[PDB]
């Protein structure tokens, strides 16, 4: 069996703006299988409220997937996504960055 | 411009409890229009775009009982690749299809596909010619024999070359606002000093559709793509693509750098600045 | 709109 490890990308839906109603999104892919771990993280905390795209996979066959939840950024706090995959001998956490 | 239509379905087996996991998932061009899920409350086809909502009851019970047999079809499947790969009942296994088709500018039919994969890796293909398949190895030449015998890649063909087409072309004139639309992409540079002799400069590309998209950096005109970081062209999750492209720039320099942007939604390729 | 039939394999 031939695994690939995700690749992982922690962004928001429009360019931040401190106080302003967002959504914060994690793009998981290039991975096999299609069992994954994915939370979104408020200053280390596992965010509820977090809804997912449809299972779906490129030509080479890696899978993708797009999780998203509402957000208000602010000039202080730390958001994060948290990735767990099989490939992955520990979670791999990516700090959420305005630009990046 | 030319369109395409895409259906990619996913079948993973669970050998501890329940039948295995099958999604469906259908996209016209970029955007998703229907859904399939097994573990789902519904155990029908959902519409996932505004456009195909106007299709009639008989559509929705026709492409149920269509996902209900490719469900059934690949839980079989999964059992006889096991024994073709000679493999235990504890492991986890996965079946891809990918099937679809292309049309031009006019609606004229462009190309047909069907391909298969075991565990993410190649099992058998239909080839373009849309007469022959293509079996990736040993366990998939068994499979081969057996769809050559039944004639399969003319049944094939027959679905590529006029449901699949006739389909699309429905879709394509139902959601003409949505799907023969080009969305620009919105530009911006960011300048980020690393040091007092270095910056990095990032060219943003957002709110951009269909996916398709390119991004170069140059210097003095000459393509820049030594040390350059391009990252994957991601949805921003409102039916519309990002993507971005970054260079270290010696300071002082920044004006021999330029981004060139290129999607089919600009009237003319755009070429950024500092 | 997809397939009727899925093939076994």
């Amino acid at each position: 069996m031939i695994q690939r490890t995700p690749k992982i990308q922690v962004y928001s839906r429009h360019p931040a703006e401190n106080g302003k109603s967002n959504f914060l999104n994690c793009y998981v892919s290039g991975f096999h299988p299609s069992d994954i771990e994915v939370d979104l993280l408020k200053n280390g905390e596992r965010i509820e409220k977090v809804e997912h795209s449809d299972l779906s996979f490129s030509k080479d066959w890696s899978f993708y997937l797009l999780y998203y939840t509402e957000f208000t950024p602010t000039e202080k706090d730390e958001y994060a996504c948290r990735v767990n995959h099989v490939t992955l001998s520990q979670p791999k956490i990516v700090k959420w960055d305005r630009d990046m | 411009g030319s369109h395409s239509m895409r259906y990619f379905f996913t079948s993973v087996s669970r050998p501890g409890r329940g039948e295995p996991r099958f999604i469906a998932v259908g996209y016209v061009d970029d955007t998703q229009f229907v859904r399939f899920d097994s573990d789902a409350a519904s155990q029908k086809m959902e519409p996932r775009a505004p456009w195909i909502e106007q299709e009639g009851p008989e559509y929705w019970d026709q492409e149920t009982r269509n996902m209900k047999a490719h469900s059934q079809t690949d839980r079989a499947n999964l059992g006889t690749l096991r024994g073709y790969y000679n493999q235990s009942e504890d492991g986890s296994h996965t079946i891809q299809i990918m099937y679809g088709c292309d049309v031009g500018p006019d609606g004229r039919f462009l190309r047909g596909y069907r391909q298969d994969a075991y565990d993410g890796k190649d099992y058998i293909a239909l080839n373009e010619d849309l007469r022959s398949w293509t079996a990736a190895d040993m366990a998939a030449q068994i499979t081969k024999r057996k769809w050559e015998a039944v004639h399969a890649a003319e049944q094939r063909r027959v679905y590529l070359e006029g449901r699949c087409v006739d389909g699309l072309r429905r879709y394509l004139e139902n959601g003409k606002e949505t799907l023969q639309r080009t969305d620009p992409p919105k530009t911006h540079m960011t300048h980020h000093p690393i040091s007092d002799h270095e910056a990095t400069l990032r060219c943003w590309a957002l709110g951009f559709y269909p996916a398709e998209i390119t991004l170069t950096w140059q210097r003095d005109g000459e393509d820049q793509t030594q040390d350059t970081e391009l990252v994957e062209t991601r949805p921003a999750g409102d039916g519309t693509f990002q993507k971005w492209a970054a260079v270290v720039v010696p300071s002082g320099e920044e004006q021999r750098y330029t981004c060139h942007v290129q999607h089919e939604g600009l009237p003319k390729p755009l070429t950024l600045r500092w | 709109c997809t397939e009727l039939k899925l093939n076994d394999y």
